[PDB]
DNA sequence: GTCCGGCTTCGCCCGTAAATTCAGA
DNA sequence: TCTGAATTTACGGGCGCAACTATGCCGGAC
RNA sequence: UGGCAUAGUUGC
């Protein structure tokens, strides 16, 4: 293939073939004139080496290198390896009718549709647009249709809307670790340059919106479109294929909104009043007469289908909250009421969706998930749940736990210097006592954090689960766990080097406090471990899963 | 005091500790290394002088003729840096070397030579480093990253038990030379010392000892102590050294002087050793069983036969003892082979090997090095001599010899580049000592074992690599030359030098395309340390040893600013205060602590030197005199932080920032951020795009100004003075008389670089930051480049941010941006794009740039001129023709019948096709520059003529402007001088300004000064005319274009990307996010005052991603803006200067024990007004990286304003107007617009060009390629039942030519059905397998 | 400018075949 | 002096996916 | 008008 200028591409097979013909011709010429045995012997050896290099370069040794001293890619090198035909052009190929773009949120979408930009929609569906233009007589010859499409006339957009109606598009994220990494959605034309991806499916994709890009593919044939619609639609992949748990569980904002909505405090506006139903609860909350989280009595009618598929109503007076009653308007009929009478963390919502799927079916579950997402987003927005610096309250027991642990390490060191213990067991003992101290600090932090708020304006003090933002997000399961909140407020504990070796020196300061120079130097060991395992030890998991796939 | 530049805007500093050492010149490493490579060095140690003196002089193989060296010189660059960037040539200097050739006649070793012929021969060009530390190689600025390789010397490692599957820790000793062959001494499970050269094959170590002409008995005497057995009467009275009795069990009963110290069987204890040492026991009687296992030291001969009875290294037995008894040998020497302290390693090595004589050793080494070839005595001897002992082929450099001596506990640090017998013996003995148990192996990751190559050193190495080849060529030519006919010009060939030098600067793993989209990006790319590159590691080989942070990286390497990816920890970045030792090792500053007082003198310490010291931490409290107030201070003695008393402290950290680099030192509240998030924050600051206007980070760290000034993006005033003239594209500073040199007058001219393309297609533009008549001091910024405000690095914009969920539009990491942000165009960026159309001389004729474009109407060609090139300033969009070129290289010619048929159809298609460079689809903008490069003798067109005429007029105008500006300054100086001693003023204007050589002045030095000024005028005029002539010659001449290209037309578009969803934005604490919606202004949250928040972020990203530093920053930012608000409140309604300065002083005095202490009483009520004008948009605040503002100070600053101390305010919903409960955190945070724009990522393809070997879609978006349906995607589809989707995915959509063509036709026809077919890549695989001796076929059904 | 040709070592792990070393007769 | 089993040593294969930008692409006789 | 190499970068 010509390179820039008169010079041709410096091909590899051509060089090898062309220095096998050289030796062959030289040897033929030598045998024609009956050259001395030594010279023809050396020429035969060189011919053998050249042929060996052509068939598999470097296998014999002394991999012959061309210009730039790069070993030539022989036939064996072309058919084998990760860059060979099998794993580069036959098991996985580049495909037409495919595009790529950054992904955004677009909360308004339903679970079965995705926002596709108008420009990529036009570029992907060009042949379909040509077919529609020919069918409607707006362009007799394909050149005319192509010209109409490239000018982006006002009429080809209508064609694009008409042809996108019921044409699913596969959306795929780069590390397709499991089968839910590629799912079909109905396109909705978007005025922009980024694909709007439903919030619920993100967990399946492992797709956060911090720069991630995803690829769109277009099924062409009727069989492919029906396969996308009936096998790969996001509204069919409610349950993960690895286990029975739902995979479209709301991730972080919806769960926070639901946790805030379904919750109670000992004294809020409109507490103790008896409501005539969930609609009354929503009316009161919107009117500002009652807090979203205030204990009340609500007349709830729940449907139990213990009969032969017949939903039987049951009306009672439940002791609930305004927010719980409001949320009950979203739950479908067949579910019990106790399913929304708790704090509704992330696991609670996952169990709720699972039970809805097992009891009611698929379509009710999809609708329920969409409504859960909408209501959670709305009420998380209403809650105004923010994060400040005064929310990471430091425990008052942290310092004394630290001092006790330091006394323990001092005494263990004193024993070690006396020879009573050897280095390895001293290191193990130090590690264990520091782990115990870290656990104690975390426990004290959570104790001071969860019951932090005591609120009363009607009598004696009554403790309650805190409204603290950090705790409210950790308990709800939205984002983070005990470890990260511990590092924020409590002592952040021991670190591990990239080789899975634990630095016996702990970090005595949290993140709200300093982390002085020395403490921010032990931390970098753990940070280097974390980033190296992401970029160097991921090849082991990929290799293992490739072996598992290729054996089964 | 403040020098009228930082007094414009004083950044409130919260740093508690006092700065001791100013931040060094951040680009010091590159500039210094290159300066010590070209600078003339009389000592000849550095650079080209060293290379010449090491190679030259050259003699023939015999003493016939000699070529020696005199000196070298760097010629003036042929073109300026900007001219080189525009044209595309390297910015290099010619290297002209004065070489003299002498001729030696018959028997004239020292006598006068026949003739000496000396000439200044040209030896290639050497690229030059610009003032900013960068090289222009082919029009692109390139940075040569410094390398961090293993220092030359000797290193002992272990391979700790991973071999032999038994846990035994072997020991290897490697002698790494700077340039030579590797020598390794390795052990094996049998504890036999082996050696290998260049890691070819392992052979016994003693062989090389014999190769050094060592006899076996001498080897044994050298490597072992000697035990003496004396046959006085009987029992072999043995000379015993008591200290040798410890560590074993007494196999016999030991007795002397009738005192059995140790009984039979019992082991020897310490008390016994003490008693024997104090008893003065020298000789003992021994049994016969003891000597039965010893090894005789040296050979013995029998007097009767005169032949051998026992040789060296033989296990003595009863038979051998009896044989040597009667021969007369009474004193018997054996080796003291203790079991656990003096191993028989050399003895076993001597026994195992088949080599006994020196020649056998030499032939063995020759066969190992050259396997199969017939060995020769002279060949083997020469090979071994040239291995480690020739000065030309082996060289332990000065640092190498220093490390070699240090590792062997030698005294001197200077030696010979080659090895020696003593050196190898010492290395082997040290390795054996390590094996025994005394001593320790070296750790490679130690920064005292790793050097720092810089651009100068690598350039010198490559220049020497060229010069050795040149030496070979010259030596070859000297043999076959008639000496008295030729000068030293044909003798020297410059092609090797140029080839090597340009192949290192252009195509090398360390000479990298510069990351130029920020001052920070450039300044941290130049301060980069890469373990990769030639002579270094490889990302696929090194693992989890050089990636980890060593304790020695403290103060010499940033532990957190490293790239994440395949090479993490291999691309370390230099620390802020770190410097390079004389030998190339990284050293860091430390304040000396002689007595308990911390002295203010700085010592730079390297890793090894710093190891044996106790260094107090930077955050150690001190008083006015200087004393560690605390009884015990935290220090670090041997890479182990601990607590030390007040007196042992030998050193203290100079600053708290020295542990990090210039990337992480710009992150406020770094200490509160998880180290990963600090790393990501730095990596993302390196990617921020310069916005339309800089925005002066409200919460900085004090390193912004240093970074901006040190990086060559601003126009720093070379000399102080008064701004005489300032426009959008020029500054003229009249220098003060104090700083003015004598003679030349003498006013600085700074030509600002206007809108120009960067390596990342960003915009480089310098805007003046000074006005007319404004005083300027030395080192003050006059013009600020991209991402800079008043000399402070401003990578992004600070705006109002609220932390709360908002209807899911900030779900995971998405950012919700108001329409006010895009309305203000604050994150609008200018991207300049270069499009080159090349007309070449191809077959079937040349190519043409004519405007007669077929198949397109006149409307599309309206924007072009008569010459077929777009106008400057034309607003072009996607598809528009910029430079329409159509070539006679069209199509074939039609035969009579064919042509008649074509003409019958009624078509006049010609032999001209359409190439017609056009704007890429989806890219708009305005044309800002068109450059036409024409080859020599091509008849440049009308547009090229117009461009050249405009360029010539502009060059004349700028030259004349500079000349008359300088001459106005000169005449002003002359008039100022004339004011005394015969001043003429009334009639001075009567005569013309020129005729001032005839004036009347007295006799003094003033008239001499006037004469000097007049001579300066004359030479200025002459050099003016010559420079104008040179510029005209350079403009009018042709261009050295590529071989076979007629001309090049480069069009510079200037697109303006405002903002849109999908554009990635991030803060300084590793917090990312793609904009999810450009919200309406009325829909955003607003506070009690009705001011909407510019951005809404998600709180859930703060706990999960432990970057608390943002929240603190946000709070502080709010406080900062609060202060500004009050100043604005005091400023928009005019108020007295007294109250304003009072409030400003109260704001600046707010702190715990800050060391800024700015006093406003010395501002004169006029600089206070400018300061207030600068502070009305929020008071800038400096938060040092580890000495930042505590939360209490943030609360105090918040309370100084009318803001709540909690940092959280009450917000109302823009949509419903309803209050948000749970008051939200609102402040001002510094958003960066990273260089990942959605329109650069969006891509789509339905049908396009396919690859050649396999008919699959092309890859990438630069070529209209398709997305890769990877193997894992195939697995995912198999997990579904999607068989038809997969089949069409990998057959009809990828590589079935008939299948895909038919499917396209069916889609156009309205039928969605496919014919499967067979992939073409499968046929390719079949043929490739058949290209071997394998017959793979698809057998019939 | 147009036409013609054959000096780098330095990673971790595991499976398998060849060579060695016991452990005998 | 031979011969089988177990052990050691040598040596060949493996070392995730997807995506974007830039430069450079052969050295020696007529 | 499609290939390889090197360097840098993004998402996991
Ligand atoms: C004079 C100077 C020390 C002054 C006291 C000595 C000590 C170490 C020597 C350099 C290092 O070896 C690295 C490198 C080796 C190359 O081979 C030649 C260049 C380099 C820079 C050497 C030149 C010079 O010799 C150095 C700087
Ligand atoms: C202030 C200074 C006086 C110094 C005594 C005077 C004397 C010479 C003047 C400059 C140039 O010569 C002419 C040129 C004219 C163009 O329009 C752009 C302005 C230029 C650069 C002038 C600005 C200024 O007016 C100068 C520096
Ligand atoms: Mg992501």
């Amino acid at each position: 293939v010509p390179l820039d200028g008169g010079r041709f591409a410096t091909s590899d097979l051509n060089d090898l073939y062309r220095r096998v013909i050289n030796r062959n011709n030289r040897l033929k010429r030598l045998l024609d004139l009956a050259a001395p045995d030594i010279i023809v012997r050396n020429e035969k050896r060189m011919l053998q080496e050249a042929v060996d290099a052509l068939l598999d370069n470097g296998r014999r040794g002394r991999a012959i290198t061309g210009s730039n001293k790069r070993p030539l890619k022989s036939l064996a090198d072309m058919i084998k390896g990760k860059q060979g035909r099998f794993r580069q052009n036959l098991l996985g190929k580049r495909v037409d009718y495919s595009g790529r773009s950054v992904i955004t949120v677009g909360p308004y979408l339903r679970l079965h549709q995705c926002g596709l930009p108008k420009k990529m929609a036009l570029e992907l569906f060009k042949p379909f647009i040509y077919g529609k233009l020919e069918l409607r007589g707006l362009a007799t010859t394909i050149k005319a249709a192509k010209k109409m499409v490239e000018r982006e006339e006002a009429v080809v957009w209508d064609i694009l809307d008409e042809v996108i109606r019921e044409h699913p598009v596969l959306l795929n994220r780069a590390p397709t670790l499991h089968r839910l990494g590629i799912q079909a959605f109905e396109p909705v034309l978007i005025e922009g340059k980024a694909i709007q991806l439903h919030p619920l499916v993100c967990a399946a994709y492992n797709a956060d919106f911090d720069g991630d890009q995803m690829a769109v593919h277009v099924p062409l044939t009727l069989e492919a479109q029906l396969e996308a619609r009936a096998l790969m639609m996001s509204t069919n992949n409610i349950l993960s294929p690895a286990n029975g748990e739902p995979i479209i569980v709301p991730s972080q904002d919806v769960v926070l909104g639901l946790y805030y909505m379904t919750r109670d405090c000992v004294n809020a506006k409109g507490e103790g009043m008896v409501l005539t139903g969930p609609k009354e609860a929503e009316r009161l909350y919107r009117s500002g007469l009652a807090s979203l989280h205030a204990r009340v009595k609500v007349r709830i009618t729940e449907y139990e289908k213990d009969a032969n598929g017949e939903l039987v109503a049951k009306t009672s007076l439940k002791d609930t909250t305004v927010g719980r009653a409001i949320l009950w308007m979203i739950v479908p009929k067949g579910l019990p009421y106790s399913i929304v009478n708790q704090a509704l963390g992330k696991k609670a919502i996952s169990k709720m969706l699972n039970t809805c799927y097992r009891i009611l079916g698929l379509k009710p579950t999809v609708i329920f998930a969409d409504q859960i997402m909408y209501t959670g987003f709305a009420y998380a927005a209403r809650s105004g749940a923010s994060v400040g610096i005064d929310d990471m309250v430091i425990p008052e027991k942290k310092h004394e736990i630290i001092s006790e642990a330091e006394a323990e390490v001092a005494e263990i060191q004193e024993q070690f210097q006396s020879g009573l213990v050897t280095a390895g067991e001293r290191y193990n003992k130090v590690i264990d006592i520091w782990a115990a101290a870290n656990d104690r600090v975390s426990k004290a932090m959570m104790d001071n954090l969860q019951t932090e708020t005591v609120i009363n304006r009607d009598g004696q003090e009554e403790k309650q689960v805190s409204f603290n933002s950090i705790y409210m997000m950790a308990d709800s399961g939205a984002r983070g766990s005990a470890a990260q909140i511990r590092q924020l407020a409590g002592m952040r504990g021991l670190m591990a080097k990239p080789d899975g070796s634990i630095i016996e020196t702990p970090i005595t300061a949290n993140f709200r406090e300093g982390l002085n120079v020395l403490q921010y130097f032990i931390s970098t060991h753990g940070a280097r471990k974390g980033l190296a395992d992401t970029a160097l030890k991921t090849a082991n998991s990929g290799y293992l899963t490739r072996r598992l796939v290729d054996v089964a | 005091v403040y020098s009228y530049t930082e007094k414009k805007r004083i950044r409130k500093d919260f740093g508690k500790r006092p700065q001791v050492l100013d931040v060094p010149y951040l680009l010091s490493i590159q500039l210094d290394s290159f300066q010590k490579f070209i600078e003339q060095d009389p000592e000849g140690q550095y650079g080209l002088e060293a290379a010449f003196r090491s190679v030259f002089p050259i003699q023939s193989y015999s003493g016939n003729s000699e070529l020696q060296y005199v000196s070298y010189r760097l010629g003036e660059p042929v073109f300026d840096v900007q001219e080189c960037q525009i044209r595309g040539v390297t910015y290099s200097a010619p290297l002209r070397v004065k070489l003299r050739l002498v001729i030696y006649e018959r028997e004239a070793p020292e006598g006068t030579v026949k003739d000496i012929k000396e000439q200044e021969v040209y030896m290639g060009e050497i690229p030059l480093m610009t003032d900013n530390g960068t090289f222009v190689i082919n029009g692109t600025e390139r940075v040569i990253v410094s390398q961090l390789h293993r220092s030359p010397g000797v290193f002992f490692d272990s391979d700790k038990g991973k071999t032999h599957s038994s846990g035994k820790v072997l020991y290897n000793a490697r002698i790494i030379p700077y340039r030579g062959s590797w020598l390794d001494f390795e052990f094996d499970p049998k504890d036999n010392l082996f050696v290998r050269i260049d890691r070819r094959r392992k052979l016994p170590a003693t062989i090389i000892l014999r190769a050094l002409n060592y006899t076996t008995e001498q080897i044994l005497d050298l490597f072992f102590e000697k035990v003496i057995f004396e046959i006085r009467d009987n029992k072999l009275q043995m000379e015993l050294v008591p200290e040798r009795l410890r560590g074993e069990t007494a196999s016999f009963d030991i007795e002397a002087n009738g005192k059995v110290y140790v009984e039979k069987g019992r082991r020897i204890t310490a008390r016994h050793i003490r008693q024997l040492e104090k008893d003065d026991v020298k000789l003992i009687e021994v049994p016969v069983e003891y000597i039965a296992g010893k090894v005789v030291a040296k050979d013995y001969i029998d007097e009767s036969t005169g032949e051998l009875i026992c040789a060296a290294n033989m296990e003595l037995s009863l038979d051998l003892l009896a044989k040597l008894s009667q021969s007369g040998h009474k004193r018997i020497e054996t080796l003291f082979t203790n079991d656990l302290d003096h191993g028989p390693y050399i003895s076993e090595t001597l026994r195992v090997d088949p080599t006994n004589d020196r020649l056998s050793a030499l032939v063995e080494i020759y066969r190992m090095m050259r396997p199969g070839e017939p060995p020769t005595r002279e060949a083997a001897e020469s090979l071994f001599e040239n291995l480690f002992f020739s000065e030309d082929r082996y060289d332990l450099s000065a640092v190498g010899r220093m490390k070699f001596n240090r590792s062997l506990l030698r005294e001197e640090i200077e030696g010979s580049g080659i090895l020696s017998k003593d050196d190898i013996i010492d290395v082997m003995k040290k390795l054996i000592d390590i094996r025994n148990g005394k001593g320790e192996v070296d750790d490679i990751d130690h920064l005292g074992n790793r050097r720092i190559r810089s651009v100068g050193e690598m350039a010198e190495n490559q220049f020497r690599v060229g010069l050795v080849r040149v030496e070979r060529a010259v030596k070859e030519r000297l043999s076959l030359g008639d000496l008295d006919t030729l000068m030293p010009q044909d003798m020297i060939n410059a092609k090797p030098i140029s080839a090597a030098v340009k192949e290192f600067f252009g195509s090398s793993q360390l000479s990298q395309f510069m990351d130029q989209n920020n001052p920070l990006s450039e300044i941290t790319h130049k301060r980069r340390i890469s373990a990769l590159g030639p002579g270094g590691l490889t990302r696929e080989r090194a693992g989890f040893e050089v990636r980890d942070v060593h304790p020695t990286h403290y103060g010499r390497v940033c532990p957190i600013e490293t790239p994440e990816g395949p090479n993490i920890g291999l691309i370390n970045s230099l620390s802020v205060y770190a410097q390079t030792n004389e030998y190339g090792f990284l050293e860091t500053p430390y304040r000396k602590v002689t007595d308990g007082v911390v002295t203010d003198e700085i010592h730079y310490l390297s890793a090894i030197e710093e190891g044996n010291y106790v260094i107090a931490q930077a955050n150690s409290n001190l008083d006015e005199e200087g004393h560690f107030v605390e009884d015990l201070v935290t220090c670090r003695s041997k890479g182990e932080s601990s607590l030390f008393s007040r007196d042992q402290v030998d050193y203290m950290d100079v600053s708290t920032q020295q542990v990090v680099s210039v990337g992480a030192s710009l992150i406020p509240f770094l200490e509160h951020d998880d180290a990963n998030r600090a790393l990501m924050g730095a990596n993302m600051q390196r990617q921020a795009v310069p916005t339309l206007r800089a925005d002066k980070p409200l919460v900085g760290t004090g390193m912004e100004r240093a970074v901006a000034v040190d990086s060559g993006v601003t126009a720093v005033a070379k000399r102080g003075g008064v701004v005489q003239y300032v426009d959008a594209s020029r500054i003229v500073i009249k220098v003060n008389e104090d700083e003015m040199y004598p003679g030349e007058a003498g006013i600085d001219i700074y030509n600002l670089t206007k809108y120009t393309r960067s390596n990342q297609n960003t915009c480089i533009n310098q805007m003046p930051c000074v006005s007319l008549g404004e005083p300027v001091e030395r080192g003050d910024v006059l013009a600020d480049g991209p991402s800079t405000d008043l000399g402070e690095l401003a990578l992004g914009q600070n705006m109002r941010v609220a932390f709360m969920p908002w209807n899911g539009y900030n779900f995971e990491d998405s950012i919700l941006v108001s329409e006010r942000v895009v309305q203000e165009d604050r994150f609008t960026t200018i991207h300049i794009q270069e499009l080159a159309c090349v007309s070449r001389d191809t077959k079937l004729g040349p190519e043409e740039i004519t405007a007669d474009i077929p198949n397109v109407g006149e409307a599309a060609l309206s924007k072009l001129d008569e010459s077929g090139i777009v106008y400057i300033g034309a607003e072009v969009t996607g598809g528009d023709i910029l430079v329409g070129k159509v070539t006679p290289k069209g199509e074939t010619q039609l035969t009579p019948e064919e042509k008649l048929l074509r003409a019958i159809f009624g078509e006049k298609a010609s032999d001209v096709k359409d190439s017609s460079l056009r704007v890429p689809n989806g890219v708009s903008g305005t044309v800002i520059d068109v450059q036409v490069f024409t080859r020599d003798g091509v008849e440049k067109d009308k547009r090229a003529l117009e461009i050249e005429e405009m360029q010539l007029k502009q060059a004349k105008k700028d030259l004349s402007e500079e000349l008359q500006i300088l001459e106005a300054g000169l005449f002003s100086r002359i008039r100022a001088v004339l004011v005394a001693g015969g001043v003429e003023a009334e009639k001075l204007d009567k005569l013309p300004r020129d005729r001032w050589l005839e004036l009347g002045l007295t006799d003094e030095e003033k008239q001499n000064q006037l004469e000097q000024l007049a001579e300066q005028y004359d030479e200025l005029k002459h050099e003016f005319e010559k420079k104008l002539e040179a510029k005209r010659r350079k403009i009018t001449q042709g261009d050295d274009l590529a071989p076979g290209v007629l001309k090049i037309v480069k069009v510079y578009l200037a697109v303006k990307r405002r903002i849109q969803p999908g554009d990635k934005m991030a803060g300084r604490h590793g917090n990312k996010g793609v904009i999810s919606k450009i919200n309406p202004i009325e829909d955003m949250p607003y506070d009690e005052n009705g001011t909407p928040v510019d951005i809404v972020l998600n709180p859930l990203g703060v706990p999960s991603r432990m970057n608390i530093g943002q929240i603190l920053e946000t709070h502080l930012g709010m406080a900062a803006k609060g202060i500004g608000d009050k100043i604005n409140a005091m400023l928009k309604q005019q108020q007295e200067v007294a109250k304003l300065r009072e409030f400003i002083q109260r704001a600046y005095d707010l702190g715990a024990d800050v060391r800024q202490k700015v006093d406003l009483s010395t501002f004169s009520d006029e600089e206070v007004m400018r300061l207030a004008e600068n502070l009305r948009k929020g008071m800038p605040i400096a938060t040092p990286v580890f000495d930042g503002a505590k939360e209490a100070e943030i609360k105090e600053l918040l309370k100084l304003g009318d803001l709540p101390t909690s940092g959280q305010i009450r917000l109302y919903d823009g949509r419903t107007g309803e209050q948000f409960e749970r008051p939200v955190t609102v402040g001002y945070m510094y958003m960066l617009k990273l260089n990942h724009l959605v329109d650069d990522k969006m891509h789509a393809r339905s049908t396009g060009s396919y690859s050649l070997v396999t008919q699959q879609p092309l890859g990438g978006k630069a070529q209209f390629g398709g997305q890769r349906f990877g193997e894992m995607e195939v697995w995912a589809l198999e997990a579904y039942g999607a068989a038809y989707t997969l089949q069409e995915m990998l057959t009809v959509k990828s590589d079935d030519v008939n299948g895909r063509t038919k499917m396209y036709k069916n889609i156009v026809d309205g039928n969605h059905q496919m014919e499967p077919g067979m992939p073409e890549s499968f046929n390719v695989l079949l043929k490739e397998i058949r290209s071997l001796g394998i017959n793979i076929e698809l057998e019939d059904e």
